[PDB]
């Protein structure tokens, strides 16, 4: 086509979703980490994880209001992931980088698997 | 705004 | 913070949600312009019009299923804006740049504004 | 993957 693109849309868009997560608006699901809860957008878990796009592409689990995660996953490495889903930023910090990486691998998100990897090779 |  | 981020991640975030709309998966809200009707995601519409972020952030409309547009509103130039929404894309077109500007304009989109007018000013 |  013969189109023209405004560069910073996508970011300024997930900008906008963060700040609706802060706010707690019209999130739809509670993300259940052991003890811990997390608010979030069905619709932004999918865009971001390989799990969530196959339960919330589920006939009977797209209408769950509450999704509990393996009792292995620890809630500081999904928090750490979530904050990623909604920002581009990870926390990525040698006190964190395992649960992260299993949390990711859990998760199915392929790029931050690879970085810490990567980050993991260059420490031994 | 650009030309992709 | 001491974060890393990857480049590519809110352009992905938004090709997803494009998908999503694609096939109709989780869409919540159908935008009515005149004759015409369009499903939408309401976080996406409010994260991208200041229009569509004070009716879903109203403690009413944010339950509505359907939202009817003004019917000055043209169907076509709301198609074009909505998929500039979802791809960061815009077709702007000789024959569509008025409908354009003042679809823009009713859904307070800004930067669209500022495009069609710079492209009108160079025009005359 | 940067440093922002
Ligand atoms: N929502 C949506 C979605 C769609 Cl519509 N199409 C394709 N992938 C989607 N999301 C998704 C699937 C697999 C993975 C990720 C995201 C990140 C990753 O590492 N694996
Ligand atoms: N969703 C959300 C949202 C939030 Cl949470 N905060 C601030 N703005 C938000 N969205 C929004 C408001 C005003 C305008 C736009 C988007 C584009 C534009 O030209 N005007
Ligand atoms: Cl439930
Ligand atoms: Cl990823
Ligand atoms: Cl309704
Ligand atoms: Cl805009």
């Amino acid at each position: 086509d013969s189109c023209i693109q405004f560069t910073r849309h996508a970011s300024d868009v997930l900008l906008n979703l963060n700040r609706l997560r802060s706010r707690d608006i019209l999130t739809d699901v509670v993300i259940v980490v052991s003890r811990e809860q997390f608010r979030a957008h069905k619709t932004v878990l999918m865009a971001c994880s390989g799990l969530f796009y196959s339960i919330f592409t589920d006939q009977l689990k797209c209408n769950l209001s509450v999704i509990n995660l393996d009792p292995e996953i620890n809630p500081e490495g999904f928090c750490i992931l979530l904050d990623f889903m909604y920002t581009s930023r990870l926390n990525l910090r040698e006190g964190n980088i395992m649960a992260v990486m299993a949390t990711a691998m859990y998760l199915q998100m392929e790029h931050v698997v690879d970085t810490c990897r990567k980050f993991i090779k260059a420490s031994e | 705004w650009v030309i992709p």
